[PDB]
């Protein structure tokens, strides 16, 4: 995964981080300006647990495959 | 005074009023795209 991660809204995460991990993929969520990355969890890609942690009820997010797939811009608009 | 009764008064009230009322929506779109 070794994802971009910004647990607080950024509206541009640029910090990727060395939680390199191999085979899993990152989160990008865009809620407006609540922007959110993470060294996300692999076999996931549900909205109601984004949402709850992320605590976010608008957001559209993307759980991109694999190693630095997540920086902010991936979600156009 | 000019009337009265001599006696014992005991008045006991309770009262408990609860009200609990939630609503939840959601509407989510999920999309995969994979080869």
């Amino acid at each position: 995964l070794q994802c971009y991660n910004c647990p607080n809204p950024t509206a541009d995460c640029k910090t990727a981080v060395n939680c390199s991990s191999d085979f899993d993929a990152c989160l990008i969520t865009k809620a407006g300006l609540q922007v959110y990355n993470k060294c996300w969890k692999f076999e996931h890609c549900n909205f109601n647990d984004v949402t709850t942690r992320l605590r976010e009820n608008e957001l559209t997010y993307y759980c991109c495959k694999k190693d630095l797939c997540n920086f902010n811009e991936q979600l156009e608009n | 005074i000019t009337s009265g009764s001599m006696g014992g008064i005991y008045e006991y009230i309770l009262v408990i009023d609860k009200a609990k009322m939630e609503s939840l929506g959601i509407t989510s779109r999920d999309i995969t795209t994979c080869f």
